[PDB]
């Protein structure tokens, strides 16, 4: 309710079903985890922008 | 206190003879006893009506709005008997009262009265309707000699700036309440709440006095400074810094 007119907004939700686990790609899970962190932060900022 | 009464029962012509007696008495006291008299006239609308009836009985042709043409001259010869006289230690001050039919500011009686006289003071229906006594609406109330009536010596040195600041703060507060009426109280700044606080306290204490609370000028300025203390001196941009270093930190 920014003013007399109300505008819809959004919220960042962690639903709960964790990000999946790929441990077989020649054993490179660490890089995948830091990439997960990067894109998670990006998506947070993006929902704010939306 | 001298007192003159003319009930509405008494003859209508005595209506337009009471003022002349009162003014003659005030003159004799002022300039033959060197006193300081304050004459207060009530309900000049009834004076106008009585004068109208005298004119119509006298068969004269009507003027504007049914009131006679020379109402201007008559009210002039009533109001003009005052002031100060060189070489006499005395004065006469006039505070006539009158009612505006239909709250109409362009009615002839208030129009001519405003033209002849200096300044004006209002009372507003809404303020009385807020159960505020005396319901004195300062926003359209003016004055003509305020600049020279007050000054160092005869009063404190901290009057005119205080008046300007109170008026500016109150006008900001009222228009700001008008703004918050639609902008929503959530988008308001904290200084905005300070302006609202000034509005409510000003209408709660400065204006409301009660029928017997005999306030002096010095008490009035004390309450004015106390109301001004809410904000910092930085917002109080009508006060000179020289008096800020003295009065604001009290």
């Amino acid at each position: 309710n920014v003013a007399g007119v109300t505008l819809p907004v959004f919220e960042h939700y962690h639903e709960g079903t964790d990000s999946y686990e790929l441990t077989g790609l020649a054993r490179g899970g660490e890089q995948l985890a830091k990439l997960k962190r990067n894109y998670a932060k990006a998506v947070e900022l993006l929902v704010e922008l939306a | 206190v001298c007192l003159f009464l003319n009930l509405a029962n008494d003859p209508t012509i005595e209506r337009i003879i009471t003022p002349r007696l009162a003014l003659t008495t005030a003159e004799f006291l002022a300039y033959q006893c060197e006193k300081h008299v304050l004459v207060i006239l009530t309900d000049m609308s009834s004076y106008a009506e009585a004068l109208r009836e005298v004119s119509a009985a006298r068969e004269e042709v009507p003027g504007r709005r049914g009131f006679p043409g020379y109402m201007y001259t008559d009210l002039a010869t009533i109001y003009e008997r005052a002031g100060r006289v060189e070489g006499r230690n005395g004065s006469i001050t006039q505070i006539p009262i009158l009612t505006m039919p239909n709250d109409d500011i362009t009615h002839p009686i208030p129009d001519l009265t405003g033209y002849i006289t200096e300044g004006q003071i209002y009372v507003d229906r809404q303020l009385h309707n807020r159960q505020i006594y005396p319901p004195i609406n300062v926003l359209p109330s003016l004055s003509r000699l305020m600049k020279s009536a007050i000054g160092e010596g005869m009063t404190r040195k901290d009057h005119a700036d205080v008046s300007n600041q109170l008026y500016a703060c109150y006008a900001i507060g009222k228009d700001v309440q008008a703004m918050k009426a639609v902008v929503g109280e959530e988008a308001l700044t904290s200084d905005d709440l300070l302006y609202l606080e000034f509005l409510q306290k000003f209408e709660k204490n400065f204006i409301t006095q009660g029928p017997y609370e005999n306030r002096t000028v010095y008490e009035t300025l004390d309450i004015g400074w106390q109301l001004l203390r809410i904000f910092p001196k930085e917002m109080l941009k009508r006060i000179p810094q020289s008096t800020l270093s003295e009065f604001y930190p009290r």
